[PDB]
């Protein structure tokens, strides 16, 4: 099981990112697909979720912004990004969550808003 | 147990954090040592290691050694969340999520408490692992055991 | 309900500089509104009431300030600890709401 | 030099509310402030020496506090006898620095 | 005890004053007395200082033009300005000076330059 | 030595005052005796006894029994004037004047 993000990178404030993330080894449609970004020098920050069921939620900072998808024949979790804000710049990982919360991470994404 | 690297220092008498508040307590007057070794190899792979759960709060602070291994649903709201997690309720377990290349701050730190207890018994744990020989047939001194 | 905004949306400023931020609502309130500060990690602190007057241990660089649907927060020295979000919060004897907040970062080219 | 700045230039607070007024020094002084109280046409009456001690006769309400660069003045309650200017002198025995002044008026609509 | 002073007036620039003020109360050989003046706009400026044992300490720009005395007889402190200038122009107060500071503030005589 | 008869209240175990603070400082445990009398007419001259010299400004609280003896130019302000006298930089002795 792994998780390889791509797509995270420098954007202009208020700008759009396209944040990808292969999964391996696992069915991301049945599994709660996480992004939590972590600011450099902060903690991790979970700031969206897509259950196994379609129903999504996000951060109140991100909400409105965020949109956590899946493509189930590509099994690729998606996060896509509007409005950026100069604050939303970190290590953001794509993440399995189950009942014990989140289970698997990945390699980690850079997301720089500037 | 197996924690962060920056909750190591939690475990101390005297010191607060999430750990030494929420998860195991060191007393102000605790006799013994904390003892924390790296085993990142052997606890940590590319995968992850998820069998290790750690609880971020608790209703107080945790009583020295007083043991909380309950997974209960915590109400510090206005209504009871009644079992399910539901709005403003939280599971009061979390994995640590180990990596082999993690931060010297993140890698899995065994920290081990090791406590001296001492009750209206007597010492049946010793560690008098210290012999010398035994040479005889002159004027010594000699201590057999504490004899 | 309650439906009131902060501007801007996003703030960034170097050490030592000013700081006026703005929380606006539809209506009038008078005498209701208070300022928190909340870290990636941490809880909300009180750090104004009344709009006007700072809170116990809240810096002379954090002032409040401002009147009618406008209440303008002057932090009159940006540090770094100061980089946070500013929440507009409201008292009242039943539900209330949180605002949005102003997310304050380092400015970096 | 050795310039201190007093914060806010223009308050209007009512009696019984706290004043809270801070002045801050460029650098470090250690304890050479003190806190006085002048209204126009009157000559100002020291109110507190070396940042913490009380002045003999001041009100125990204004309560002074501060070292090296930063100093602060807290009104407990505001009082009519208290609606005036007040300025924050470094020691020195020559002719030392004092306040630009924070003047504290009654508030009103 | 009781500051009052005199000579508060208008002056030519270049000219010379003598600013009077009795002290009442105390006797001035005993105790440090002090020149301070407040310029119309500006907070105080202390300007000289005789103590009660006829040292006289003179800020540098008074230091050689105003001469700080007292008439224990008269019991009253005197300023002799001398070389006066522009800038010379405040209510000066007389002014007791102590261990814990300036106690004692004269009712102040007006000064004008012009 | 010899110092104003006010003065001479300021020596003292732990009290206060500029000669108490920043030329002398006497513990609040002392254990002795403190002897002052007038003796202007031995000293004191009609020009002014300018011969005793006292420190008004120390940089810190002094110790018990220790003495600084000499009389390097005090620095107080933002800038140090490397032993000038000048503005905020003045000599650390005055002379009474008797």
């Amino acid at each position: 099981v792994q998780l390889v993000e791509s797509g995270g990178g420098l954007i202009q404030p208020g700008g759009s990112l396209r944040l990808s993330c292969a999964a391996s080894g696992i069915i991301v449609s049945r599994n709660y697909m996480s992004w939590v970004r972590q600011a450099p020098g902060k903690g991790l920050e979970w700031v969206s979720i897509l259950y196994a069921g379609g129903s999504s939620f996000y951060a109140e900072p991100v909400q409105g912004r965020f949109t956590v998808s899946r493509d189930n024949s590509k099994n690729t979790l998606f996060l896509e990004m509007n409005s950026l804000r100069v604050e939303d710049t970190a290590v953001y990982y794509c993440a399995r969550d189950l009942q014990w919360g989140i289970d698997i991470w990945g390699q980690g994404a850079m997301v720089t808003v500037s | 147990f197996v924690i962060r690297g920056n909750e190591v220092s939690q475990i101390a008498p005297g010191q607060t954090g999430n750990i030494a508040d929420y998860n195991y307590k060191l007393p102000d007057d605790f006799t013994g040592c904390v003892i924390a070794w790296n085993s990142n190899k052997l606890d940590s792979t590319v995968g992850g290691n998820y069998n290790y759960r750690y609880r971020l709060f608790r209703k107080s602070k945790l009583k020295p050694f007083e043991r909380d291994i309950s997974t209960e649903i915590y109400q510090a709201g206005n209504k009871p969340c009644n079992g399910v997690a539901g709005v403003n309720c939280y599971f009061p377990l979390q994995s640590y999520g180990f990596r082999p290349t993690y931060g010297v701050g993140h890698q899995p730190y065994r920290v081990v408490v090791l406590s001296f207890e001492l009750l209206h018994a007597p010492a049946t744990v010793c560690g008098p692992k210290k012999s010398t020989n035994l040479v005889k047939n002159k004027c010594v001194n000699f201590n057999f055991n504490g004899l | 309900d309650i439906q009131m905004t902060q501007t801007p949306p996003s703030l960034s400023a170097s050490v030592g500089d000013r700081v006026s931020i703005s929380c606006r609502a539809s209506q009038s309130t008078g005498s209701w509104l208070a300022w928190y500060q909340q870290k990636p990690g941490k809880a909300p602190k009180l750090l104004i009431y009344k709009t006007s007057s700072l809170e116990s241990g809240v810096p002379s660089r954090f002032s409040g300030s401002g009147s009618g649907t406008e209440f303008t927060l002057t932090i009159s020295s940006l540090q770094p600890d100061d980089v946070a979000t500013y929440y507009c919060q409201h008292y009242d004897t039943y539900s209330s709401t949180f605002g949005q907040g102003t997310k304050v970062e380092i400015k970096r080219t």
